This record gives C-alpha cells, structure tokens and sequence, in this order.
C-alpha cells in the first residue's frame, strides 16, 4: 500500500543537475537525501543523494531485468520500495562505513508551496515587483562595494604616508640631538669670548631646525585625525553591506522561485523575460 | 628648482635649491661650498666619506650609495637629505634598490617579518639560485648564451602529415642575408635544404653558396638565435614559415659579435644568508581534535539587523570536510565573546597532513517565521602543522578576510591560509589543545611500516578503464569508490586512473592514507598533462604533490612549461608552504631559461596587488630579481616603462574624463613630449615578447583609441638593422580599467585547441594574439596589423549583407581569391567550436575582425562561459552560434542559396571534425580550467563554473548523442540568424 509512483513521489525530483542537488543540500543535517535521474540521461538509474558526515555522498540504483537495488543481487520491485525500505533500516546493511538512515526526504512539494499566487497574471505582476526590488539592490549594493574598496586603498595611503612622517621625524630627533652634543658647547661654548657667531649662527640655525621638527610632527597629527575619520567610515561602510548582502540574497532566492514554479512550470512562455 | 633642506653631520641644517633632473653627486657637490658659510664648517670633511639619505614614499631609511641617481628618480617623500659616513657594502645595497623598485616593494620589508617560515624561505631557497646560476655558468660562454637566448624550439621532431606536404621532397627555400660590408651593405643568397637539418649544416653550406663553426644564424628581425643543435624544421619561427607559406629570412652573425653582449653576471649570497626536546608523534596521541574559541576582537554588524553571530568551523582536507562541522552558541551582536570547546570527531591520530582549519563569523538574521538567514561576515583558514611538520597548540589570534563577494557559502575552504596582514580587522583569538609536549607528524619511515602491517587476477578491467576515461569532474559513485580502493594494487596497469584513485580513499583515516603513500612512492610515471591536474586544490597531500612535480621535472619539455605558465603560477597559491618542491621547480626552471623567467616575473609581479599572496609572491620575485643575473636591468627598464603610462593614463580617468577628445589628444601629446617621459618610454625590450625591442616612439602615431575604456596606441619603430624583412613597427594598446586575466585564458585556450586541430590534420588557423596583464585591471594587447572589424568595413564599404564578401573579394582578386575563402572558412569554422565550447557571447560586429588575405579572428573576449546568465538568471544555459548571413555568402562564394551549398557541407563537416577534436581532449580543458578557480576570476570560483564547459562539450553523453548535440545547435542557430 505503500509503494506509490515515483512520479508522485515527493522526494524524487525528476531530471535535476548535479549541480542543483548541492544548494539544495547545503548544510543540511546528516541523513538529507533526494532522488533524481542519472546524468547519463537513460532513464532507469535513478542516483540517489545521500548528505553524510558533511558530504554529499551520491549512490547508484540499479534497474536490471526490471528490478532494483544498491548491489547486484537487486531484490526490490521499485525505487519507492528501495527507498522506503532504507527510510527506517541503517544502510549499514549495504556498507558497514555508512551507517545512516533516510531521514529528511527534500519533499518538493513542502518547498514548492513557499510560493503562491499561481494565476499567471499575479505572477506577471509579482515576479516583475521582485525583480525591480532586486536590480535596485544589486545596483546598491555595488555602489556600496566599489566605494568600500576604493576606500579601502585610501586608508592604505594614508597609513603608510604616516610612517614615512615617523621616519622623518625620527631623522631629525636624532641630528638635533647630534648638535647639541657636538656645537652646543665643545666648539663654540670653548669660543665664548664676545664673538656673536653663537648668538647668531648657532642659535639662528637651532631655532630653524626647531621650527622644522615641530611643523613635520603637526603634519602628522593632521595626517593620524584623517585616519581615525576615515578608519571609522570605513567601518561604517562594511555595516551597511553586511546588512545589505543578507537581504539580497533572499530576494534572489524568492525571484526565482517564482520563475521555476509560476513562469516556467505553470505557464511556459517566451513572455518570461517580457515580465522582468 | 626644488627648495631642499641638508642637515650636515655637524648639528647644522642648510637650505639649497636644486634641479629636479641634478644627480646625488652635483648636488653633494654642490651642498658643501654652500657650508663653509656656516658656523660649524671647520667639522665638516670632503665629499667622500658622506652619502645622502632620505625617506621614499614608500616610507624606507634608504641610504644612497649610487649617487649617479638624479632627483626625480628618487621618488622622495620630501625635500630633505642627511649626509653621514656610508656604512655597509655599498654593492648589496645598491642591487637592494634595484630588486625593491622592479617588485614593488622595499626589500627591507622581508627583514621585518619576524614570522620564521619567511625567513627559512628566503635562505633556504637561495641554494636553488646558487645551482641555477652555477649550470649557466658550466660552459662559457655558450652555457650563458643559451639562457638568455634559449633555443625556441616544439617539442615534436616530426612535422605533422598535412604540414610536411607542403615541402616539396621536404626541401625548405630559406634565405640567409650575410652583413659583412663595412658600409652596412647587406648580402642576400637563396638556399634549398632539408627540413631535418640542424643549423650548423645551413651555416656550413650556406659559407659554400657564399664561397666551432664562428658563426651562429639568427631570425631576422626579432633577435632570437639559432643554437641548440635541432632541426631546422622545430624552431617555431621556421615551423610557422612554412604554414603561412611565407619566406623565411634569417642572417649569419659571428659568435664573438654575440657573445661580447654577454655581460659576466655575479650572484652574491645576500647579507641574510650569513646571519644564523620532547617530541611525541602525531599517532601516539588518543584524543579527539578539540579548539577553544575564545572571542572576536571586533565585528562590523549592526545590532538592529542582526540577531545574532557565530563561529562556524570545520576540519577541511582540501575541499572536502574531514567531519562535521560544528557551530558555537549564537551570542548577541553587541558583545562577541564564546569561550567554548568546539569538539569535533576527528580522531587526532587520523589527522591528514594537509588538514587545515576554515572557519567564518556568520550572522543569523531569523525573524520571520522558521527561515533563519545566514550570511557570513569574515573567514579565515590555518593549517593544523606547522610547516616543520608540527602540530599547532597554545593560544593564538588570527585576523579574519573580508567575504569573497559573490561567494554564498559559510565557509572559504579554497581561501588562502594564515592571517590577514592588516591589523584594523577582525580578529578571532583561538586555542588549541595542549597535549604536554609537540607533537609532530610521523616520518615517512615508520609510516611506510604502519602500513605494511595493516595490509588474483581480475575480469572487469573493463570498468577500471572505464573509470580512468572518464572526465575529471564527471560524478564518481560510492559503490565505484569502493571498487577502486578495493583494487588499488591493480590501477598501477592504469597508471592514468591515479587522479580517480586518490579520490577514493577516505583521508580521515590513518590506515587508508598510509597505504595510498606506500603506493605512490611507485606509481609509474604519467604524462605531464595528467599530473597538472595532480596539483590544483582537490590534492592537497604533499606526497601526492611531490609525485606530480616529479612527472613534470621529467616530462614537460620547455615550450610546454611555456604554454602552461599560468596555471603552474596558480596552483602555488594551493601551497599550503613557502618552501615546496613547486616553487623549487618553477624557480629553477625562471633562473636558466630567460624566456621563462621573463613570463614568471610578469605573472608574479601582475599579482602583488593581492594582498592574499602579495607576501608569498614578493618573497619568490625577491629570490628570482637576486639571481636572474644582468636581465634585472632590463626588467627595471620596462617596470619603469609601464609606471609612466599608468600614471598618464591615469590623469586622463580621474582628471580628463569629460573634456573633448581632441583636448585629451592634445593633452596626450604634450605629456608624451616631456624628455623625463620621453626616455622611460624608448629602448626598452616590449613586456608582450622579449625578443621583440622597442626604439624610438613615434608620437605622429601614438593616439588614444575611442574604445570604451579610451585606451592608448603606442607605436615604436622597430630598431634592429633587418627590421624591414620582418614587421617594421610595433603596435601596441595600453589598457587600463579591464581585467585582462579572462582574455589570456581565452587567448591562451584558443592557442591551445589550435595546436590539436593541426595535429588531427585540421588547418584551423586561429590568430591568438598577444595579451598580457601588468598589473591590476592593467594590461598590453598586441595589435594584428592589416585587419579590420566588421563594423568598419561593413561602414567604410557603405549594409548590404554582400558588403563583407564584396571587401574581401577587392582585397584579393585573381586566382588568390580561392586562397582567400578557403583561408576565411577554415578560420571562420574554428572560431565557431571555439566560441561555444567556452561559450563566449556578444560577439557582435566590433568585435570580429578581418584581415586582408581572409583570415578571420575574434577580439575583446573579456567575460567567457554564461557568467551574464550567471548574474541576470535566465533559466537554462548555452548560447547559439554566430553565424550570420554575411559569413554564410563568404563561406559559399557568394551564392544566393546560401544554406546548401556544396562548399558549405564542406565547412559544416569541419565544424564536425573540430567539435569532436575538441571533445577527445576535454580532459585537458579542464584541468586548466580546474587550477583557474583561485585566481579570483569573477566568472570562474567554483566547479559549479567549470560545469557550463561540461554541457557544451557534452561530457555525460556518448560520442554520437553529443555530435548529434552539435549538429541540433549548428542548425538552430544557422536558419535562425
Ligand atoms: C588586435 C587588435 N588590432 C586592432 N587594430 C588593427 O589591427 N588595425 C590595423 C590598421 C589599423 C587598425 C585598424 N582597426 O584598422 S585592435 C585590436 C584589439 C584587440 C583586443 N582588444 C581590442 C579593444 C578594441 C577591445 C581594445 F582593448 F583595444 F579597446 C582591440
């Protein structure tokens, strides 16, 4: 009684790529599993998509001599039978290293009732309000992005610039202290005997390099305050798109959905891209 | 005319103007008379003794001891310089400067980095410059001739069946042009000889027509050398010749005119190359992998959208989890502190050698319903041993990488490892199990034993075969996984079911891995090709690594190494170490092979924008700039070349982006007028191809093109002697604001199926012109001479769909005009396969183009595969062909019934035999494609990309469904345009 169609199956997904098994099975517990057609295309293979120790393992079911199963001695009349049967005994039975059980069938229905408003008309409607919605995002978010990494080389500018003002600042402490220790008082302090070359040379020459060490040293104050300020927006900035990036991406999820179950399935239609 | 500031060794500070072209020593010269006006002059010494100093922009205490340097060179942050005593070896420093300015970056930097794998790197690999530059040196000085003039030879002896035909009895006409007037009066002669002849033979009677051997030939035109002794018929420049039918010209030069450029090339072991208990091994250790997460320095969230955060982690072994991954508790957003013992199943004495650790701060939105809303906020991997083969423990800080945009997933397994080198990031503080001692991974000798301990003729060879044919990303099956484990021994008599085989042992688990190792250590040798795919992320293990550069040392002949120079670049990034036998590979091969190494630089040094790999790269680029020898010079040359167009181009973007073109023309000529200009951009070799030299500009022909981007055309006479035999200018585009890394797989793609359809016997002629990327979203295009766009002769010829063949027909009339269409078809046919296997779209009349003789090629290729369907979701994939009717009434001489003409079945059964030459060599295709996916390449992150070429290809059907594919594409898209 319990062996239906696979058609009406609610697991078995018909003809879908190996690729859009994987979303669908994207960090999802130990146990998820579907039923698709083989890649190959003819039709009585049926691979099945196992998620087990975070890996999507994919096995085979075999239809010889109109039959079914895992291993050469096919001992089942249908894949619904198969697959029942493993739905509550370990598959342990068939490989002793894959001890798991069918736990959470990817039903397409329960997926596929997310959306609604199946007249065609709503869906023209609808489905041209998402995509309007996310063409806006997606152009926002790119502004977002290119003035994140623009800004971004800003403040790697800036930082730098600020180490070349430490450097020079470092160069010049080092020759005011060169002076002192040498022209304060060996040479002309020993010639202190009226002669004004201190009084106009040494002291002249001192009071520039005082004033030249002072000035570098506001610059790179000024310089440290653009940092912070920039630092900060550049924070700011990385707010907006984390919050923003979450939100986009629901939309695209939604948008589409739309299109497989309304536009495409529902009513196959050229007018599908005359909506958006 | 630039105020500057000295501060003199007496405590004194002068003020001096000066020239912004003077050099260190005018200026030095200069500064001390101007001192003996000061107090303290008496102190001051002579010239010598003293050397400037000052800090560049990029901010570096660099002592100028090359004093012929001038102003504007020095690139100072300000006007100022201090003159002390020079100290230290004035020869290392000054090479310093050189090596800093060619890679970008101040050499002191490396000295900085306290991390002690950087610096083990930069003196561990120094033995591999020192071998390198030893063989040059072996045999003086022809051994120092062939690096920086290797032979450019093909790796096949034999010329293909369809090309050797066009030998009459296999007689090559080669003309030899000898220069020995003293009044540069050239000497032509005319010879006949064999194809198999090796070019000391075309010397030797070439002397006897003219009436060790002192003489060496060289191409005309280009400088590139005929030395090795191979036939004459393997040397690309005379292979080419004889497929466009063209004569080729070559002339004789003595070895002493050659051999006295040579400059002697001194290596010297750099200043850092002097300077400088209880161990348990991993298997002793009974414990489950267990890390502490402690807290998030910061994170940019904010507290009104999300809900929550979390870290989120797992033990990946390239690519795929080693376990379950494992979450920690969803703290509030305000505060990001955990303190929890993440516990995962992994048994450590199962840890796999390349294990790692990738983990991310993800933010739960939730708030509607049951529909929780994950989107990560940064990552972050780490190698769980130390790159002396250690086990990680104690606490540690790790600073997490902005999300990949456009990457979904919660997890970078493919990321880079260690941590983000700016600091203004979040960092997540770990720590690992501490387990009383190290604890290092066992050596191979006690697990080659471990194995031994732990461990029939067969009918269904058939299905291993089966297997081993198959495509690398086609779906493997756990009942086939179990059957190739389970007769491993037997896959070595399918040495090339290697790749399938690995992926069937389970890499969690000590028994199975020490038994895979105790079979690699014999795997009999593989075909280069194969072994390629050995080293992109799905291979990880080091011995599996090591495997496959020991097929490639052995197998890749260096016209191959040549061709696959991108990819090999790529995968170093998968290297989860800075000392591996890759880079020993590749860095051996850069340091005796100029052509090689020039291409190796160019792809390092495009990449150090990158900050994921600008460390690993600027270490590698270092050790190559220190021992490539006398060519450093010539890479400084162009490096110099390239910064100043970037710079003008870029005052034409963020400062000339709306004027009038003819303002920017004017504009653009002026600036190219300035002398400092003027001599950066003349006499250097062209980056496009070394054996190419650029003379002087031409500014009457150097324009800004009205592209899209606006980009430059630059035109450069060609300065060698015999410049009129072969082309007499070179053309060249500037590109700045196009990434440019998508067109050289493409081009290198097309280049690649080319040589198949030549092999098959299909005289595709495909034009895969030169492209090169400099640096970030900058790039050079060669240009083809004498070829139009459709556009501007459909334009020029003003409509009618007959407007091409008419062009065509005027270009080349006669008995030639049969040359031309059947030259248009066989390009034409190929250009179709090609632009749908990869599917390149908006292949439009601007960017397809025409030469003269009839040849047709495809341009500005940017985006490949469907990534505009990637973007903007149009349900199924694929794209039609292109044929229009203009082709069609080309294709078929014009006639009005286009469709079925005789000559048209013709060219659609070409189309047939390239598809399906295409096909048999898929393999191949996606190997280069699979070792893409870290590049970064917007259209090409995942194997969900490489997937599309799949489809195309047909991989999954059989032979006669994906022909029969074909033909149901071909004829859709022929009676539908
Ligand atoms: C290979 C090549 N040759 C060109 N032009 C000539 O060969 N000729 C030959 C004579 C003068 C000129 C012409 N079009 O009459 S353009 C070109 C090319 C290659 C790749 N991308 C581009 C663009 C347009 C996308 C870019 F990047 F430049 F903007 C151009």
């Amino acid at each position: 009684n319990n062996n239906m169609s696979l058609q009406d199956a609610e697991w078995y997904w018909g003809d879908i790529s190996r690729e859009e098994v994987n979303e669908k099975l994207r960090d999802t517990a130990d146990g998820t599993f579907l039923v698709r057609d083989a890649s190959t295309k003819m039709h009585g293979d049926y691979t099945l998509t196992l998620r087990k120790g975070g890996n999507n393992k994919l096995i085979k079911i075999f239809h010889r001599d109109g039959k079914y199963g895992f291993s050469d001695p096919l001992t089942f009349s249908s894949v619904v039978e198969l697959i029942n049967h493993y739905r509550n005994e370990s598959l342990a039975q068939y490989n002793p290293k894959l001890d798991v059980k069918l736990l959470y069938p990817v039903s397409k229905y329960q997926q596929d009732q997310v959306v609604k408003e199946d007249n065609i008309e709503a869906v023209g409607k609808k489905l041209h309000e998402y995509n309007t919605q996310f063409q806006e995002k997606s152009r926002e978010y790119d502004r977002l992005y290119e003035e994140y990494t623009r800004t971004s080389q800003e403040i790697q500018m800036k930082r730098t610039a600020i180490e070349a003002f430490n450097e020079t600042i470092k160069i010049f402490e080092e020759q005011c202290q060169t002076q002192e220790r040498y022209s304060k008082e060996y040479i002309e302090k020993f010639k202190r005997e009226g002669n004004e070359k201190e009084i106009q040379r040494i002291m002249h020459n001192y009071d520039k390099l005082k004033s030249r060490i002072s000035e570098i040293i506001d610059s790179r104050r000024r310089l440290e305050e653009d940092l912070k300020k920039q630092a900060a927006e550049y924070r700011e900035i990385d707010k907006r798109m984390n919050s923003i990036k979450p939100d986009l991406i629901q939309l695209r999820k939604t948008r589409d959905q739309y299109l497989m179950w309304l536009t495409q399935k529902g009513v196959r239609q050229k007018k599908l891209n005359e909506w958006l | 005319r630039i105020l500057v500031e000295c501060l003199l060794p007496n405590g004194m500070i002068v003020t001096l103007e000066c020239l912004r072209e003077a050099t260190l020593i005018t200026i030095k010269h200069e500064l001390f008379k101007e001192a003996r006006k000061y107090p303290l002059h008496q102190l001051l010494q002579d010239e010598s003794s003293y050397i400037f100093v000052s800090v560049t922009q990029e901010a570096e205490r660099e002592e100028f001891f090359d004093e012929t340097r001038r102003l504007c060179d020095l690139r100072l942050f300000q006007p100022f310089l201090k003159v002390i005593e020079p100290v230290g070896n004035r020869e290392e420093k000054i090479l310093n400067r050189e090596i800093g300015f060619a890679i970008g970056m101040p050499v002191c930097e490396f000295d900085m980095v306290k991390d002690p794998e950087v610096q083990d790197f930069r003196r561990n690999i120094l033995n591999v410059c020192k071998e390198a530059v030893d063989l040059r040196d072996l045999n003086s000085p022809h051994s120092r001739a062939m690096y920086v003039y290797p032979p450019n030879v093909e790796s096949s002896p034999e010329l293909p069946k369809h090309i050797y035909n066009k030998l009459d009895k296999g007689q090559i006409i080669v003309v030899i042009w000898v220069i020995v007037s003293p009044n540069n009066d050239k000497q032509k002669y005319t010879l006949k000889i064999n194809h198999d002849c090796v070019p000391e033979q075309v010397i030797a009677e070439a002397i006897r027509k003219k009436t060790q051997g002192k003489y060496i030939l060289k191409v005309c035109g280009c400088d590139e050398y005929f030395l090795e002794k191979y036939p004459l018929s393997q040397y690309k420049y005379i292979r080419s010749c004889i497929m466009l039918g063209r004569m080729p010209n070559l002339m004789l030069m003595a070895k002493e005119s050659l051999y006295s450029q040579l400059p002697m090339d001194c290596f010297t072991m750099p200043s850092y190359s002097r300077r400088i208990t209880s161990t348990k091994s991993l298997w002793v250790i009974n414990s489950a992998l267990r890390i502490k997460i402690l807290c998030a320095t910061y994170v940019n969230v904010n507290i009104r959208d999300i809900d929550k955060i979390y870290v989120r982690t797992g033990i990946y072994h390239g690519g795929e989890p080693l376990c379950d991954n494992v979450n920690t508790q969803r703290v509030p957003c305000s505060n990001p502190r955990w303190n929890e013992w993440l516990n995962y199943d992994i048994y450590i004495p199962d840890l796999p050698r390349a294990a790692r650790l990738c983990l991310s701060i993800c933010s739960v939105k939730g708030r509607k319903g049951a529909k929780e809303e994950h989107c990560p906020l940064a990552w972050g991997n780490i190698n769980l041993f130390d790159y002396t083969d250690t086990l990680v423990s104690g606490k540690m800080a790790l600073n997490l990488w902005p999300v990949p945009h456009g990457l979904e997933d919660l997890l970078n397994p493919i990321g880079v490892t260690g941590s983000n080198p700016n600091k203004e990031t979040p960092c997540l503080e770990l720590e690992f199990d501490w387990f009383s001692s190290v604890v290092k991974f066992p050596d191979m000798s006690v697990i080659e034993e471990h194995a031994n301990w732990s461990v029939l003729r067969e009918n269904d060879k058939e299905q291993l075969k089966a297997i081993s044919t198959r495509d690398p990303l086609s779906e493997i099956t756990e009942q086939e996984k179990d059957f190739l484990w389970s007769h491993r021994h037997y896959c070595v008599t399918i040495p090339e079911i290697l790749p399938k085989l690995l992926l069937s042992v389970k890499w969690n688990s000590r028994d199975e891995v020490a038994q895979m190792y105790c079979l690699v250590k014999d795997w009999p040798p593989i075909k280069p090709e194969q072994a390629m795919e050995l080293l992109d992320c799905n291979y990880p293990d080091p011995m599996v690594r090591g495997f496959a550069v020991r097929c490639l040392e052995k197998y890749l002949t260096d016209d191959k190494l040549s061709q696959y120079l991108i990819q090999l670049v790529q995968v170093l990034k998968y290297e989860q170490y800075l000392d591996n036998l890759l880079v020993r590979f590749l860095l051996k091969k850069a340091l005796t092979n100029q052509r090689i190494g020039h291409f190796f630089f160019w792809h390092l040094k495009s990449e150090m924008h990158n900050k994921t790999v600008s460390q690993r790269f600027g270490l590698l680029l270092e050790s190559y700039c220190r021992a490539c020898g006398m060519y450093l010079k010539h890479l400084n040359r162009q490096v110099e070349a390239m910064e100043k167009l970037i710079n003008l181009t870029d005052i034409l973007k963020q400062e000339k982006k709306d004027e009038t073109q003819k303002v920017q023309m004017k504009f653009l000529v002026e600036q190219m007028r300035r002398p400092d200009f003027m001599d950066a951009l003349q006499g250097f070799l062209s980056p496009l191809n070394p054996a190419h030299q650029l003379g002087n500009l031409r500014l009457e022909e150097c324009r800004i093109m009205s592209s899209a981007k606006r980009p430059l055309w630059l035109n450069w006479e060609n300065p060698d002697i015999m410049s009129e035999l072969l082309f007499q200018n070179n053309e060249i585009i500037f590109k700045n604001g196009d990434d440019l890394r998508q067109d050289m797989l493409t081009l290198q793609i097309i280049r690649i199926m080319e040589n198949i359809w030549q092999n098959q016997g299909l005289d595709l002629r495909m034009l895969p012109y030169g492209c090169l990327s400099i640096g970030d979203c900058v790039g050079l295009i060669e240009v083809v001479r004498n070829s139009h766009t459709i556009m501007q002769i459909q334009c020029k010829g003003g409509f009618n769909s007959h407007t091409l063949h008419q062009w065509l027909k005027d270009k080349n009339k006669g008995e030639i005009y049969d040359a031309a269409i059947d030259l248009f078809t066989r390009s034409c046919a190929g250009y179709c396969v090609a632009t749908f296997i990869l599917g390149i779209g908006d292949r439009h009349n601007s960017n397809i183009m025409v030469k003269d003789d009839g040849q047709l090629f495809h341009i500005d290729f940017g985006h490949f595969l469907d990534h505009k369907k990637k973007k903007f979701g149009y349900k199924r994939e694929r794209v039609p062909f292109v044929l229009t009717q203009d082709f069609l009434i080309v294709i078929s001489k014009g006639a009005q019934e286009c469709t079925k003409t005789r000559e048209f079945e013709r060219f659609q059964e070409m189309c047939y035999k390239a598809y399906l030459a295409i096909r048999q060599h898929a393999n191949l295709f996606i190997n280069l494609f699979s070792m893409m996916l870290g590049s970064g390449m917007p259209e090409l992150q995942s194997f969900d990309d490489i997937a599309y070429i799949r489809k195309t290809l047909a991989l999954d059907k059989t032979e006669q469904e994906a022909l029969e594919y074909f033909m149901k594409q071909m004829n859709d898209a022929r009676h539908g345009g």
